[PDB]
């Protein structure tokens, strides 16, 4: 079936850097959502589609990919953006592991 | 706006059996899809269920096969999710999600708050 | 008032794969297109040049209803300006394709828990293809047709997905299929 | 939905004649008729699948043939034991449905 | 050996609800479904709809609509046949067929409930 891996399990980044968050699967799926979680609240969307970006989001979340690799970007870091990450395909039935971004 | 709010997250020891439900305020209640996550422990989610706009098709995986009965309501603006016949890692947080299509194959954008299940002794 | 027979290209046991898909040519028919529409047991019901409520009271001369098994992640590519593993080597649209592409969820009947191996897709091909055009040739390129390896817990978008296409075309004729 | 008209309704035959049977449509499907055959107040059995291949455990004598519409199952030099009620059902659309039925007898 | 052993005979009064067991053994029970014949007497058989023996959801035929119900459990391999609202005329034999989820052949059957219904 599908899993969906993202190495490693958490992504060193100082302010200012622009680091890409990745996520592969085994067998070659069309799209790539993108969530969002904090700790200890429900988790938003940030990117439908591979690139489309959803409500209330600054302009830097805009990422891609296709086939079997799909790449979140981030510009410009800012110390808000430390948060549990989860990329999720609709033919999944499980998430990916969940990177989480920290700041140096 | 979209509002979503859960309850019936309480304590079950294995074997039992727990209901919830999932009222919703602030939209066409019967054209869009809901679904609901699980979270566990090691903060991992997965799917446990998943119902269409009309109520006509529901999906489940393999773990969690025959017992989880998803069921939408048409008239007081709620979803119910039933459990029944538990195990020992069905500990979890289970959200409650809003796809944007009619269908499953949407995003999901607007989620409840989740309620903590625990099954112990 | 004769009524057409839908019910031997909806209602069928075993859909073809998609590499060898059926055509059924519908001629001197009588077509309520309200029926298939009202019965939102369907999944994705796209239309691409008629309106979905104003199909029933316009006529045509032959309408061709293709119909095969993908799946449910590829059943968006299969409409016109998508290209992809299946849109170039097993089915392709044309552009000013005139007609509504129908499809649901059937994880019931085409799901095995060893698997259900005999739905094929063309894996590699020498070339891309030209619309409306099929070709059942399982010469080695590295053995082309691999099969969908199908299970009834594999993924939403892994499930087998039946979809019929329907197709409309009027040319210079005595139109018949009106309703 | 299709449905499987038998004939002739009854058969009358010795032991040892080559005799066909005959089951016809209402629709044209693509070889997916099988033959199933019952005795006195018990539970049918398979004779053939999709009209005509055929399985193990089965005498000789009982092959089917043709495709179409109007399909025939062939049984040469019967035996004292083969004869009952005779069923054909198809498997194209749906809902499956079977024959009315015929009964063969032996003289 | 492969079969379907089968409940037994029943007798009841027009109002009441039967439950006819239908138990498999040998052959795995994922790969093939099962099917439920009804015979009248002296008539044809009529194919009652199916049912999908892993998830657990029946498909009925389009005569037996209401009045019928396919549930299944599988912990103990047992599928039943619920009637609810017993009439005069749903006394028949009632087999239990393992048509394959590809096939759709009845191959191997079982033995049949001769349910009978008086006032
Ligand atoms: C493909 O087959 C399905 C059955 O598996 C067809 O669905 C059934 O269609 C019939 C008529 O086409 C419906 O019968 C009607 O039911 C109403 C009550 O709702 C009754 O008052 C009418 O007199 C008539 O008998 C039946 O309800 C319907 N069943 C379901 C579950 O949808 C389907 O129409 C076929 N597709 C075609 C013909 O394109």
């Amino acid at each position: 079936q599908i899993v969906l891996t993202q190495s490693p399990a958490i992504m060193s980044a100082s302010l200012g850097e622009e680091i890409t968050l990745t996520c592969s699967v085994s067998s070659s799926v069309s799209d790539m959502h993108w969530y969002q979680q904090k700790s200890g609240t429900s988790p938003k969307v940030f990117i439908y589609s591979t690139s489309n970006l959803a409500s209330g989001v600054p302009s830097r979340f805009s990422g891609s990919g296709s086939g079997t690799f799909y790449s979140l970007t981030i510009s410009s870091v800012e110390a808000e953006d430390a948060a549990y990450y989860y990329c999720h395909q609709w033919s999944s039935w499980t998430f990916g592991g969940g990177t989480k971004l920290e700041i140096k | 706006e979209v509002m979503l709010v859960e309850s019936g997250g309480g304590v079950v020891k294995p074997g039992g059996s727990l209901k919830l439900s999932c009222a919703a305020s602030g939209f066409s209640f019967s054209t869009y899809a809901m679904s609901w996550i699980r979270q566990t422990p090691e903060k991992s989610l997965e799917w446990v269920a998943a119902i269409s706009s009309g109520g006509t098709n529901t999906y489940y995986p393999g773990s969690v096969k025959g017992r989880f009965t998803i069921s939408r309501d048409k008239a007081m603006n709620t979803l119910y999710l039933q459990l029944s016949s538990l195990r020992s890692e069905d500990t979890a947080m289970y959200y409650c999600v809003r796809h944007s299509g009619n269908y499953v194959d949407s995003v999901m954008d607007y989620w409840g708050q989740g309620t903590s299940v625990t099954v112990s002794s | 008032t004769n009524l057409c027979p839908f019910g031997e290209v909806f209602n069928a046991t075993r859909f073809a794969s998609v590499y060898a898909w059926n055509r059924k040519r519908i001629s001197n028919c009588v077509a309520d297109y309200s029926v298939l529409y009202n019965s939102a047991s369907f999944s994705t019901f796209k239309c691409y040049g008629v309106s979905p409520t104003k199909l029933n009271d316009l006529c045509f001369t032959n309408v061709y209803a293709d119909s095969f098994v993908i799946r449910g992640d590829e059943v968006r590519q299969i409409a016109p300006g998508q290209t992809g593993k299946i849109a170039d080597y097993n089915y392709k649209l044309p552009d000013d394709f005139t007609g509504c592409v129908i499809a649901w969820n059937s994880n019931n009947l085409d799901s095995k828990v060893g698997g259900n191996y005999n739905y094929l897709y063309r894996l590699f091909r020498k070339s891309n293809l030209k619309p409306f055009e099929r070709d059942i040739s399982t010469e080695i390129y590295y053995f082309p047709l691999q099969s969908y390896g199908f299970q009834p817990t594999n993924g939403v978008g892994y499930q087998p997905y039946r979809v019929v296409v329907l197709s409309f075309e009027l040319l210079h004729a005595p139109a018949t299929v009106c309703g | 939905d299709i449905v499987l008209t038998q004939s002739p309704a009854t058969l009358s035959v010795t032991p040892g004649d080559n005799v066909s049977l005959s089951c016809r449509a209402s629709q044209i499907i693509s070889n997916n008729l099988h033959w199933y055959q019952q005795k006195s107040h018990e539970s049918p059995r398979l004779l053939i699948k999709y009209a005509s291949q055929s399985i193990s455990g089965i005498p000789s004598r009982f092959s089917g043939s043709g495709s179409g519409t109007d399909f025939t199952l062939s049984i040469n030099s019967v035996e004292t034991e083969d004869f009952g009620m005779y069923f054909c059902q198809q498997s194209n659309t749906w809902p499956l449905t079977c024959g009315s039925g015929t009964k063969l007898e032996l003289n | 050996q492969i079969q379907l052993v089968q409940s037994g005979p029943e007798l009841k009064k027009p109002g009441e609800t039967v439950k006819i067991s239908c138990k498999a053994s040998g052959y795995t029970f994922t790969d093939y479904g099962l099917n439920w014949v009804k015979q009248a007497p002296g008539k044809g058989l009529k194919w009652m709809g199916w049912i999908n023996t892993y998830s657990g959801e029946p498909t009925y035929n389009d005569e037996f609509r209401g009045r019928f119900a396919f549930s299944l459990e599988t912990s103990t391999i047992t599928a039943y046949l619920k009637i609810n609202n017993l009439k005069n005329e749903d006394t028949a034999t009632y087999f239990c067929a393992r048509g394959g989820n590809w096939d759709w052949y009845f191959d191997v059957w079982g033995a049949g409930t001769t349910v009978t219904v008086s006032s």
